[PDB]
């Protein structure tokens, strides 16, 4: 217990709401950078289709895959924003 | 030679029989007889038709009979005589055969096979009457046996499949029987023909079979609308039973036609979109079923229209339905441009045309529409405009007349003003910049949760053929 | 005894009717049990049908008389099916082509516009110009000027509707009535404010004292000689938020953002 | 042929048109259902009303009503709310559907009051009504043909009194190859479907004393019911039987079986119990 | 019928059925689970991502 | 043995045996729900297997 | 079955993996369904005692789903 623990107000950071500057880069760079991975998405596509599963991903670049990573940004940010969301709501009404 | 051409027919239909025979005394395999009877219908059509017309009476030799080849020989009976090389060892292939049940082990004692084969005939005879075009006294006869045969015995599984054609063949011929010509019979049957299909679906409930339920619905809810009784559809629908278990996307698509029509008369056109517009995608879409696509076409505008939206000019251009499309193009015109002389010549001149499809009782409620439509250009025209200028545009009567337009228009949000009696104008309120209202997270919700829907969707059934492909040996 | 009630009506006592009546409704069930129901018609059956339609026909009319709108839509119900089936040889009357008329005023005066439409789509292929439109104009021009919105034309066809009298009085007194209160309700959102003069013309009246008084029930205050309809609004508008039901149908915006990550986390 | 006449006659005042609109309702109902599923409160008037003697028939109509509608729950509240001509529809086997939702009803409520005391039909604590229907629903599997099908309904149901009942209807010697039989399959179902403690017990010792009865039986049968339960009490028992028909080959057979079989703590018991009441040295 | 004893045996069906649909029911005990262990896995991805 | 001249079970139990699917719909109701559990339990195995 | 997925010590869930086979010495034709997921999964300690639980169940005469598990 006495490792477990934290300090006094870390049972009490998720009213801790950040500055909504940071918040904004979060929301701007995720979209931006999604779009880049998604043009790579599109080159993969094209092909792929002929025999031999990882010929094609060597030749399509299939291998270093843009499909994987576009998932994972999106369902990261995604995560975020719902809490970020939670957070303002609670505080704007709980307080006042 | 007749010989030749009656053998040739009962060895292609053995092999029918075959496919879908060996894995139903296996026990069920619901699915799969199911889609081997579709393709079976599509070569038996063929079969019988050409070769002579005598095969039916064969085939029925060639299988087992208690009274299988009494009832087929009346049938032939009336359409002139048949009996030579149709009775046994001129029409029998068996003489120790075993697929087609050895004839030592037939001769011998008790235990039926009759089931399956009785019921595989029946639809075989639906069919040889339509291939015909002679409906009358046949069909009549027909259909007094077939019924009290379903019932006499409790089906199987299987066996629901192959009435779940059975009753769409008898549903039909009285249809167009019924549309013929008006006698005090025509009444007498149409109440019999309800009766038998509304007790058959409270049975095939219990068994668990939902292609015989799916087609029943369809089949019901055709009745009421053809009667123009809109209060007997609206109770079913609303004591609902229909499945999205089993089905085709055929049957989905007679149920989401039946659903948007019945709802548009009596005032809902919201859901009417739902329906119609998911009706027409969930249809295959080909040439020989033009018929029924055609239909759905017509009516998609018009259920547009009497929401008071407009569909597209580019849609009755771009098809190949022109011919059709010939009278909506104009009603959508006289609606869109919102003059109400043209309406009426229009809904004059299409009478015969629109009658036939029968959006015509519609067409009477679109002249509420046009009206709307034609107030609704002079508010965003002129945002500030006396009652007197929109008299002399749309040359409506008087003040008042439009005032009273107006004032009821707007608590239906159409025009979205707000009268200045004192000053003898109309004020338009549109204004919109809504990114200072809260009005985005309704609106987001309403799209997060169309999105939502479509990942449960998916998940559900990606496995699924996926399990039963796995559990199948392969290499 | 059943001979009774037909020739009751003719007298033009039509209470005498209604007084007179349950013996024969006693004796109308052994009427019913003659013909199947129409089942099968037969030509014994076809003067039979006759005597059993008859005693429903003059009880409708008789009843209407009397302002028993009740009794009527009992009545309207039981007669329909027998002109219904089968090939015609005795399925129509005189008499009704008169009662479709009623039965259409009586779903306007109620307000009851869904049913009006389902019922006209059900009625059309016998009236189509078998019967024709001949009498039954009168509820079905009065709707074609009530979904236009012609509050004026549905005015004047009511006006000149009591020259003409088949007994139709009983409902045009009704849905004269029932254009005051659309008319009422559609100023609401037109203006805060209309005079006492424009108020009398609007909503069709013939005295300023009457004008006042519905307005005062109605819970518009005249003060001023200037109507505030905004009134009503706001009250009928407290009420919604007095009863609760009503934190989820609105819906939070903690309550959206808790909705996302549990569907995600199943 | 349509429903609106029917409608119009419950709304109609004078009671023998309304009797009659009873009457019209009930035998065409298949095509005539749905709108009578609307107009519902009439019917249920005319039921609680002691001024009408087809009051019956008014609960009749709701419970084919509701069968038609997919609610099937209520149905046998209102079936049996008729009592009599309800036998009509009980030969039926198109609408045995209520006749049958009253017996998986019943299982439902036997498993908890099974707790509260061993007898609970017997003592009046639930409805008379659906203990008369369980009763008259085994009477039909034995007019089938044997006693198996309704062994197999009762114990489901916790009607301990039914099994005894059945089961001494097959001793008397029909043949005795079937009458082992028919008690062995009871066993294997009765240890792996019921799993509460009482229940169970009772089965295997009551099929214990008619196993005895026939002194002709596998002693295989005998032998699975003691070894179950680890009683020294029927242990003692089995070996008294054998005592009156004992022989050299036939008395060892079951002992060196038995301890193959039973525990440790059955045996240690045993053996003390039979020499105090007198035995051979060679069985001990 | 041909053969007797046709009434013991057609009962012998029902009481094998209730006693497999109850092992079938080891599916649905199994359902839970594996909903259980993929929260689980979901966990100690988490863990080895870190 | 097999015909259709001769009734089976010298037609004495087919009404007296229609009493019976009864017995068995309580069963037959619930092996149609069974048949989702099936392909339910193998889907979310197929996701932790990935996992 | 939940002490052997949620506790994150080896040991642990060691010993009930080789647990469940003593329970279902009744029956043992279901049991390679339950630990197939187990064979699945990459621990040291989870795969000893899958491959335990197999063999204390389903002894006797052999399980032909069982056999297949353990290779």
């Amino acid at each position: 217990k006495m490792l477990m623990n934290l300090h006094k107000e870390q049972w009490q950071s998720g009213l801790k709401m950040y500055d909504y500057e940071e918040k904004e880069e979060s929301n701007l760079a995720a979209t931006k950078s999604m779009v880049k991975i998604a043009e790579q998405y599109s080159k993969r596509i094209e092909e792929e289709k002929e025999l031999t599963e990882e010929e094609l991903k060597t030749r399509y670049v299939g291998r270093q895959d843009p499909k994987k990573h576009l998932s994972e940004t999106a369902d990261e940010t995604l995560e975020n924003n719902i809490v970020s969301v939670l957070t303002a709501g609670v505080n704007s009404v709980a307080i006042k | 030679l007749h010989h030749s051409e009656k053998k040739y027919a009962e060895e292609d239909q053995v092999q029918e029989l075959l496919k879908v025979l060996n894995e139903i005394s296996k026990t069920t395999l619901t699915l799969d007889p199911r889609y081997i009877w579709r393709s079976l219908k599509d070569l038996s059509s063929l079969r019988n038709q050409e070769l002579l017309n005598a095969e039916t009476l064969c085939f029925t030799v060639n299988v087992l009979y208690p009274d299988s080849s009494s009832f087929k020989k009346n049938l032939l009976k009336f359409i002139t005589s048949n009996h030579k090389s149709s009775v046994p060892g001129s029409a029998e292939l068996r003489n120790s055969y075993p697929a087609s049940f050895y004839s030592v082990n037939t001769e011998k004692k008790t235990i039926e096979v009759t089931a399956e084969i009785n019921c595989f005939m029946h639809l075989l005879v639906q069919l040889f009457l339509w291939d015909s075009k002679e409906l009358e006294q046949l069909v009549e006869f027909n259909r007094k046996v077939v019924i009290p045969n379903l019932l006499c015995y409790y089906n199987l599984r299987s066996l629901n499949l192959i009435n779940a054609k059975l009753w769409f063949y008898i549903y039909l011929s009285h249809e167009t029987l019924a549309r013929s010509s008006e006698e005090i019979n025509s009444d007498n049957q149409n109440i019999i023909l309800r009766s038998t299909m509304m007790k058959f679906l409270k049975i095939a409930s219990l068994k668990h079979d939902n292609e015989t339920k799916a087609m029943l619905i369809n089949l019901i809810l055709r009745d009421f609308l053809n009667n123009g009784e809109v209060d007997s559809a609206s109770d079913f629908i609303s004591k609902l039973e229909y499945p999205h278990t089993d089905v085709s996307s055929s049957l989905e698509a007679r149920y989401f036609f039946y659903l948007s029509k019945i709802n548009a008369i009596q005032l809902d056109y919201s859901t009417a979109n739902e329906y119609i517009i998911a009706a027409i995608r969930k249809a295959p879409h080909n040439s020989k079923s033009l018929g029924f696509l055609q239909q759905s076409n017509k009516l998609h505008c018009c259920i547009q229209l009497l929401m008071g939206d407009i569909p597209e000019l580019s849609f009755f251009h771009q098809s190949n339905m022109q011919k059709s499309l010939l009278p909506y193009y104009h009603l959508t015109k006289a609606v869109k441009l919102g003059d109400l002389k043209k309406f009426t010549s229009t809904i004059t001149k299409y009478k015969q045309l629109l009658l036939k499809d029968d959006t015509y009782q519609l067409c009477v409620r679109l002249r509420s529409n046009v009206i709307k439509t034609g107030i609704r250009i002079i508010s965003l025209t002129y945002k500030k405009i006396s009652l007197r200028d929109i008299c002399l545009k749309l040359n409506l009567d008087s003040e008042q007349t439009v005032e009273y337009m107006v004032s009821r228009a707007i608590r239906d949000g159409v025009i979205e003003a707000k009268i200045n009696h004192e000053d003898g104008f109309i004020e338009t309120t549109e204004l919109l910049n809504i990114y200072d209202s809260e009005d985005p997270q309704q609106v987001f919700d309403e799209r997060i949760k169309f999105a939502n829907q479509l990942h449960d969707e998916y998940l559900v059934s990606m496995r699924y053929p996926e399990d039963k492909k796995t559990q199948q040996n392969e290499k | 005894l059943t001979k009774s009630l037909s020739i009751a009506f003719e007298n033009g006592d039509y209470a005498a009717c209604e007084k007179l009546l349950p013996p024969i409704k006693i004796e109308l069930i052994k009427n019913n049990l003659l013909i199947p129901d129409l089942s099968i018609q037969n030509d014994i059956y076809l003067n039979d049908l006759m005597i059993t339609k008859r005693i429903l026909e003059v009880g409708a009319l008789a009843s209407i008389q009397t302002f028993n709108f009740d009794s009527f839509e009992n009545y309207f119900n039981q007669l329909k099916p027998y002109y219904f089936s089968n090939n015609h040889k005795l399925s129509e009357s005189d008499k009704k082509s008169k009662l479709i008329s009623l039965y259409l005023l009586n779903l306007l005066s109620q307000n009851n516009t869904t049913k009006f439409h389902s019922e006209l789509q059900y009625l059309d292929k016998h009236i189509k110009n078998l019967e024709d439109d001949s009498l039954l104009s009168y509820p079905i021009k009065l709707d074609r000027w009530l979904m236009e919105g012609s509050y004026q034309k549905a005015w004047d066809l009511l006006q000149s509707g009591s020259q003409n009298i088949s007994e139709f009085d009983s409902f045009t007194d009704i849905l004269k009535s029932a254009i005051r209160d659309e008319i009422a309700k559609n100023t609401e959102l037109s203006y805060d404010f209309l005079p006492l003069s424009n108020i009398k013309a609007l909503l069709f009246f013939n005295n300023e004292k009457e004008t006042e008084k519905f307005a005062l029930e109605r819970n518009w205050p005249i003060v001023n000689s200037k109507v505030y309809f905004n009134n009503q609004s706001k009250e009928k508008a407290d009420y919604e938020d007095e009863m609760m039901h009503e934190e989820d149908q609105k819906t939070n915006i903690i309550e959206k953002a808790m909705d996302y990550a549990i569907s995600i986390e199943n | 042929t349509t429903a609106a006449p029917l409608l119009a006659l419950l709304r109609e005042n004078q009671d023998s048109v309304k009797t009659y609109a009873l009457e019209s309702i009930n035998n065409v109902v298949d095509q005539l259902w749905s709108e009578i599923s609307n107009e519902l409160p009439d019917i249920e008037a005319l039921y609680d009303d002691d001024t009408f003697s087809d009051r019956e028939m008014a609960a009749l109509i709701a419970s084919k009503v509701y069968y038609n509608l997919g609610e099937y729950e209520s149905a046998v509240k209102y079936a049996l709310a008729a009592k009599d001509r309800f036998d009509i529809d009980e030969k039926s086997q198109f609408v045995e559907t209520i006749v049958s939702k009253s017996i998986e009803m019943y299982v439902q409520e036997a498993s908890k009051q099974y707790t509260k005391d061993e007898q609970f039909y017997t003592k009046d604590i639930i409805d008379p009504k659906l203990t008369s229907i369980f009763e008259r629903m085994i009477e039909k599997c034995l007019k089938a043909s044997e006693l198996k099908l309704a062994l197999g309904i009762a114990l489901e149901g916790y009607r301990l009194d039914i099994i005894e009942s059945a089961l001494k209807s097959k001793l008397d010697q029909d043949s005795t190859s079937e009458n082992v039989k028919i008690i062995n399959y009871l066993l294997t179902l009765a240890i792996t479907t019921v799993t509460n403690s009482k229940f169970r017990s009772s089965i295997l010792r009551k099929s214990f004393d008619f196993l005895m009865n026939m002194p002709n039986c596998d002693y295989l049968t005998l032998n699975k019911v003691v070894v179950n339960l680890n009683d020294a009490g029927l242990a003692l028992q089995l070996f008294k039987k054998l005592k009156e028909e004992n022989d050299e080959g036939l008395s060892a057979q079951i002992a060196f079986d038995l301890v193959s079989s039973a525990s440790q703590q059955l045996l240690e018991i045993l053996v003390t119990e039979l020499t105090a009441q007198g035995y051979d040295p060679a069985l001990l | 019928n041909n053969n007797s004893a046709l009434s013991n045996v057609n009962s012998d069906i029902y009481f094998k059925l209730k006693k497999l649909e109850k092992e079938y029911e080891l599916l649905t005990l199994q359902e839970d689970y594996i909903k259980d262990e993929q929260r689980h896995l979901k966990r100690e991805l988490k863990r080895a991502q870190e | 043995m097999t015909a259709a001249v001769t009734s089976s079970n010298i037609v004495l139990e087919t009404h007296e045996s229609g009493i019976k699917p009864y017995f068995e719909q309580k069963i037959q109701e619930t092996e149609l729900k069974i048949r989702s559990k099936t392909e339910n339990v193998r889907r979310l195995e197929a996701q932790r297997n990935a996992l | 079955l939940h002490v052997a997925v949620s506790d994150s010590n080896d040991d642990v869930r060691r010993a009930a993996v080789i647990a469940l086979g003593f329970v279902l010495l009744r029956d043992y034709t279901t049991v390679p369904r339950i630990v197939q997921l187990l064979s699945k999964s990459h621990n040291a300690h989870v795969r000893c005692g899958t491959a335990f639980a197999l063999g204390i169940a389903c002894a006797g005469k052999g399980l032909q789903s069982a056999i297949d598990v353990l290779d």
